[PDB]
């Protein structure tokens, strides 16, 4: 009604809805005339509608896709990384998949459990040097010697390359499960973090279980990043209310 | 003069009697006819030709009301499109193939399409318990390299009469 | 290479003057042939003399050492063109990356208002009007300048307009942008063929980072020749 | 709580000590839960035998391309001189990704160092020089078995009197298309003055991932004429000269020789996806073939019958499954239509289990060599005919279709051999349980998905992801809401699709406000027994708008970090811009 | 108008173009030269300028010697001397 579009969404829907609208046909209405609320009325009706609008169909959907878990463990143990794109929060999926299901099954099969490094990549305070500090005490690799370090190089990338050539002479058992939430988040989409996380997925002895939120996500990875990940993509879009992450972002009036 | 086609004539006046005749040609039920003639009230002025939208409607809302009828034989799958190709005075079947594609995204998130696809459990041809395991990429999905379980026994029953 | 040519050709009518005169004549030939090319630089003449010397000794046969003119008429091929470059095909890229380079070349030289007159081709069902196009052809030739800056949705829209047909009613043959299109687009950004506003360590996933091509026309014509895409009639309404 | 507010919290999951079962393999019970556990164990061990036999050949090919490449480069790196003797050797490695190790020979009384250089290791000329002379002094003073020098070309000047050996440094620029050429020709100019020192031998090795008309367009012409003194080119790419696609696809047939078959659609999908990617194809070959194998042994129970010892575990459900193959239907229709024996088709139709149970085990001695004859066509084209520009995958595709003669006449070089290179094969009954295939779109959905299209489809239609229910409505909190009301963030997208390019957020809110039920949600909002705050706002005479703005603003600030909405006009954030269109 | 002048192709006018920036007849668009102190010549040695990452024949150069000053210094017995007027 408020769009005079002849076509709808294709390339000609792009070319058709990008017209030029005059100054009187426009509707300059500020959102001040929207009926203002408090922060606590939002905070109340939000957490009401999260778990009381489509709660049983969403639990039905999670039980539908919860019998998919042995295929995820099979794909992880055969070398691939996993990537869970979709509408809604994939957070509790990976918290109920990697903690509950996956590492008990990995720990039994090679006979404490298998360490799970969760990584809240929707938090913009996500440096890769303290994350790699957290990797280098769950594996504790060797140090960078004088000949193998270079003239003012990056020590993290050289250490991961040293771990890569170390773990070609090793048994193939999962030693860590690295659970990245919102892999294209605002401090992890940058290039050296992705070089780190792409060189970590070269190692067979670590299972990467990632998740994305943005829609132009796959152009973060070229023929070198998408080859060292070797993702397998799984649309597990489950329409979650996504209220763990929205406390980080601005909910400004 | 002979007619070339019927989905050519621009701004031909179409009343609801022709639309309900075209709906009762395909034996489509009441609650889909009372959406096909009620949508014509909505977009009537902005119509370059009203023998394309009503033409594509009665194959888009025909494939969703008779979905289980098509799964046993592919003869009805050609029967409805050939009936529409000869009812629209058209020699080329491709021009009514393009009709449902041009009208299909015009009604994709419509209301009556939304609660009419669940009524027959169509969900673009393949039902819900077969498509929710196809969106997740499950290796335990039903690929059609065999024949369907209710179809093998009816393949068996057409053999006992060819020997007795 | 000359002192083996004098015995390969059985040349006995020679002395040291008969070598140094053809040497000085060759140097004068490179000078009067290539001085308008180089300039007054000894270094750009030294290497031309080093290049074109044995291909000039390979043209003396039995009596070109006595005359100065039919030897120059026996080697006129190496005194017209310089032949200094490092030399078939154009680029060893994929098909969708070549069409992505072509579409990024199109959208960063075309004004964004005039594309619904060049690419919009499908039959309407609703009352709408297409783009009329530009009235007057501007003869400033925009593809001499620096390119423009576009959003990635315009590249993906022009990409599926110019793409050839692929793939009987459930195909929907108009190719959508899968993983491989985005992966090849990021590969083109890595190979510095499409490029952007280089802020230091820019995020690709922002609605404020716009893209541009930085390959010239002379390789885009060879690319559009390789995939056989008529691109000469895309900039026909400018010159 | 407050653990999802700090980045990288590691978590050790505690575990129950034992459950004492065989659940150490992911292979579920197939045949709708009728399979035996020993067959699942044999299926897992059989898949691992096949996967190990494949990857032990893939690793030898992948570690043989390096022994071919180190043999290739180190022959035109040496064994040649130039009469000018004041030039550096130059090797342009075309199409190569920077992934190769270079070996330098003995050549005693002369050091040979390799100085790898990177676009991160080169922000200007002085860091290139300091890193290069640092690597030179390190790889000179550590290959000797004591003062500190400055890292510039003076070490190259007095390398003869510092150590006693002649220098031969071989530079190696890793991503030559990614360095500044303005820094690179400055470095080449700065290296050119090393010619006057009579004990050096500079060699340059360029790893180019594009064509050579894009390197000699960006360089300066004097550097190009310096590089035209002793230059060689070398095409290093695994698509040139199809030898490593004719050794990965050849070795995949050596694992499936007789047990499995490949479909037509599968090999043409391989050819379509290997041609839309040029840089790495020896990896996109293996990660399609392995994922084809993994979706087979996870799905096909009859994989346990690809070994000729498990022939006796034909239960009743296997006989149900194999009977409804359409090739067997074509065979039984053949047994009807040519002649009429009654009591054999009456046996093998539905009654006799022993005839069908023993009939299938005859169908495994058959071979019908597709991949047993294709190696003969490969050896004929390589050895007797000497044509090394053929593709085994595409030749195998045409041999599988049957139009192989067109592909053999594509060269017009073997006209006297179109009978010798001919083979017309047929189908063997029960192929269609033993074929690697893609007719469900599985290798498409989970290796190369239409990502943005799937996101938009789940945003728009949403009934293919959320169920509809018919019993669980009264014990719930929202039973009548799943049928009359679309989910917010999936309802707002229906208005986002048919909006303009500039969407006023107040009009985008009003269009969302009048697509909600009014007389249902004002009854629904008073349902909670515990809290008391949610009911008093329903006692306010403007409840519907104050509950509508919460859901609208939640959906808007949920779309925004997904990528569909750009807030233009900062310090206003009132007029959003649609920036993702469906179908593209 | 007419024995002539050989038109050199754009594969050989590149060397001429580079020889007229190594004689300072063209500058770039806003490129400052040598910096004043030693740190500002270091702070810019780590910067990667946009005028050197774009292709060669699109760098927006700038004249050192205008056409009026070119008119009076070229001798009037030249075959391009009429072309210095505008």
């Amino acid at each position: 009604t408020k769009s005079a579009s002849s076509f709808l969404d294709t390339f000609e829907g792009y070319f058709d809805q990008r017209k030029i609208v005059r100054t009187n046909a426009k509707s300059r209405h500020t959102m001040s005339m929207a009926p203002d609320v408090t922060r606590e009325e939002f905070s109340l009706v939000s957490n009401f509608f999260n778990e009381n609008f489509q709660k049983r169909p969403r639990q039905k959907l999670f039980e539908i896709q919860k019998k998919m878990f042995p295929q995820y463990w099979f794909e992880l143990t055969q070398g691939f990384s996993l990537l869970f794109y979709g509408v809604g929060s994939k957070r509790n999926f990976l918290e109920e998949f990697a903690i509950d299901y996956l590492s008990p099954k990995i720990a039994y099969s090679q006979l404490n459990s298998i360490p799970c490094l969760i990584l809240n990549g929707y938090n913009p305070s996500c440096n890769y040097r303290d994350v790699f500090k957290e990797i280098t005490d769950l594996l504790v690799p060797a140090e960078l010697t004088r000949s193998e370090t270079k003239y003012w190089g990056n020590h993290v990338i050289l250490q991961i390359q040293k771990m890569i050539d170390f773990y070609k002479n090793q048994p193939l058992d999962i030693k860590l499960i690295l659970v990245v939430h919102n892999l294209d988040g605002p401090s992890i989409r940058k290039n050296t973090f992705q070089t780190m996380l792409s060189f970590l997925s070269v190692i067979r002895q670590i299972a990467i279980v990632a998740s994305t939120d943005h829609i132009y996500a796959p152009l973060l990875w070229d023929n070198m990043k998408a080859q060292n990940y070797n993702f397998v993509f799984h649309d597990i879009s489950n329409f979650e209310p996504s209220t763990v992450e929205s406390t980080f972002q601005d909910v400004m009036k | 003069r002979i007619p070339n086609s019927l989905l050519v004539k621009k701004y031909c006046k179409m009343t609801t009697e022709e639309i309900i005749r075209l709906c009762n040609d395909f034996e489509l039920p009441r609650e889909v006819a009372y959406k096909i003639v009620d949508e014509y009230n909505i977009n009537a002025s902005r119509l370059v030709c009203p023998w394309q939208l009503v033409c594509g409607l009665v194959l888009n809302c025909t494939f969703i009301v008779f979905n289980e009828r098509r799964r046993k034989d592919p003869r009805i799958d050609h029967f409805i499109v050939s009936k529409m190709c000869s009812l629209m005075l058209t020699s080329k079947v491709d021009d009514v193939i393009e009709c449902v594609k041009l009208v299909k995204e015009l009604i994709i998130g419509e209301k009556w399409f939304r609660d009419l696809q669940i009524r027959y459990d169509d969900f673009d041809g393949i039902r819900y318990d077969e498509i929710i395991f196809r969106k997740l990429g499950s290796m335990l999905q039903t690929t059609n390299i065999l024949v369907t379980d209710d179809q093998y026994n009816i393949w068996k029953k057409r053999i006992e009469m060819d020997l007795a | 290479c000359l002192r083996k040519r004098i015995i390969e050709e059985q040349i006995t009518d020679c002395t040291d003057d008969q070598f140094q005169n053809v040497a000085a004549n060759f140097i004068h030939l490179i000078v009067q042939a290539f001085h308008s090319y180089t300039g007054n630089d000894i270094f750009a003449l030294n290497d031309l003399i080093d290049f074109k010397w044995p291909k000039y000794v390979s043209r003396i046969t039995k009596e070109n050492i006595f005359e100065p003119l039919a030897l120059y008429k026996s080697a006129i091929k190496l005194f017209l063109s310089t032949d200094d470059n490092l030399s078939s095909q154009t680029y060893d890229l994929s098909i969708i990356s070549k069409y992505l380079l072509i579409a990024s070349y199109i959208c960063s030289y075309l004004e964004p208002r005039y594309d619904a007159s060049i690419f919009s081709r499908k039959t309407r069902i609703i009352q709408g009007r297409a783009a009329y196009g530009r009235r007057k052809k501007k003869e400033v030739n925009p593809r001499y300048l620096q390119p423009s800056l576009f959003a990635i949705e315009r590249l993906l829209a022009i990409f599926q307009a110019i793409f050839p047909i692929q793939g009987a009613l459930r195909e929907e043959s108009l190719m959508k942008a899968n993983i491989e299109v985005f992966q090849n687009l990021s590969e083109l950004h890595t190979l510095k063929l499409i490029a952007t506003t280089m802020n230091k360590n820019i995020d690709y996933l922002s609605p404020k980072v716009r893209w541009k091509v930085n390959v010239p026309w002379e390789i885009i014509k060879e690319i559009s020749e390789s995939v056989h895409f008529n691109i000469s009639d895309y900039f026909s309404d400018i010159h | 709580f407050a653990d999802a507010q700090r980045s990288h919290y590691t978590v050790y999951p505690s575990l129950p000590q034992s459950n004492k079962n065989d659940k150490h393999i992911p292979f579920v019970k197939l045949l709708s839960g009728k399979e035996s556990e020993v067959n699942v164990e044999k299926r897992w061990e059989l898949y691992h035998q096949l996967h190990s036999h494949f990857h032990d050949q893939v690793d030898h090919i992948i570690d043989n391309i390096e022994a071919d490449l180190k043999a290739e480069i180190s022959d035109l790196l040496y064994s040649e001189t130039t009469q000018k003797r004041r030039c550096f050797n130059t090797i342009f490695l075309l199409g190569s990704d920077s992934t190769t190790k270079i070996e330098l020979k003995d050549e005693s009384s002369r050091y040979n160092v390799l100085i790898e250089l990177t676009p991160k290791e080169s922000p200007n000329v002085r860091m290139m020089l300091r890193r290069s002379m640092y690597k030179l002094y390190s790889a000179a003073d550590a290959e000797e078995h004591n003062n500190d020098v400055s890292y510039d070309l003076s070490l190259v000047e007095n390398f003869k009197r510092l150590f006693g050996k002649d220098l031969a440094m071989v530079f190696n620029f890793k991503d030559v298309d990614s360095i500044n050429f303005n820094t690179l020709d400055n470095f080449i100019i700065l290296l050119k003055s090393a010619f006057k020192y009579d004990h050096v031998k500079i060699s340059l090795i360029f790893n180019i991932n594009t064509n050579l008309s894009n390197i000699e367009k960006n360089l300066r012409q004097s550097t190009i004429r310096l590089l035209k003194r002793n230059y060689h080119k070398l095409d290093v790419s695994s698509n040139k000269g199809f030898k490593y696609g004719n050794q990965i696809f050849q070795s995949f047939l050596d694992t499936v020789d007789g047990k499995l078959n490949l479909s037509d659609r599968f090999v043409e999908f391989i050819l379509s996806k290997m041609a839309n990617n040029t840089n790495h194809n020896l990896q996109l070959l293996t990660k399609m073939l392995d994922y084809s194998l993994m979706s087979y042994f996870f799905q096909n129970a009859f994989s346990v019958f690809i070994d000729p010892v498990n022939v006796d575990f034909l239960n009743d459900d296997y006989l149900k499954i194999l009977s409804r193959c359409p090739t067997f239907m074509f065979f039984v229709e053949g047994l009807i239509k040519q002649h009429a024996p009654a009591d054999e088709i009456l046996s093998l139709l539905t009654n006799k289990n022993r005839g069908l149970e023993e009939f299938f085990v005859e169908f495994l001695v058959r071979e019908n060599p597709i991949n047993g004859h294709a190696k003969f066509v490969a050896r004929f084209l390589e050895e007797e005919l000497n044509i090394t520009n053929f593709n085994l995958i595409e030749l195998y595709h045409n041999l599988l279709i049957g139009k192989l003669d067109s592909y053999l006449d594509r060269w017009s070089a073997c006209k006297e051999y179109k009978d010798r290179l001919h083979f017309e094969p047929i189908d063997t009954i029960f192929q269609e349980l033993f074929t690697l295939d893609n007719r469900s779109g599985l290798l498409t959905q989970s290796i190369f998905p239409s990502y943005k299209s799937n996101i938009e489809d789940n945003l728009l239609s949403w009934e293919q992801v959320l169920p509809s229910l018919d019993k669980e409505n009264y014990d719930t909190l929202s039973g009548d809401l799943d049928k009359i009301m679309a989910p917010v963030l999936g309802q707002l997208f229906k208005l986002y699709r048919e909006a303009n390019m500039t969407i006023n957020i107040y009009d985008f809110y009003i269009a969302f406000r009048e697509t909600l039920p009014k007389e249902e949600i004002l009854n629904f909002i008073r349902k909670d027994p515990s809290n008391t705050k949610l009911l008093e706002l329903a006692e306010t005479p403007d409840a519907f708008d104050k509950v509508a703005l919460i859901l609208f603003m939640q959906a808007i600030f949920a779309f925004e970090n997904m990528g569909l909405i750009k807030f233009q006009s900062t310090k206003s954030y009132d007029l959003v811009e649609k920036c993702v269109w469906r179908g593209i | 108008r007419i024995n002539t002048i050989k038109l050199w192709l754009k594969k050989d006018v590149k060397n001429v173009w580079e020889n007229l920036v190594q004689l300072d007849f063209f500058t770039e668009k806003s490129a400052v030269g040598l910096r004043d102190n030693a740190t500002a010549a270091f702070y810019a040695s780590n910067y990667q300028f946009q005028g050197t990452m774009i292709p060669f024949d699109l760098r927006s150069y700038q004249m050192q010697i205008i056409l009026q000053e070119l008119r009076r210094i070229i001798p009037k017995s030249n075959m391009y001397y009429s072309w210095t007027q505008l």
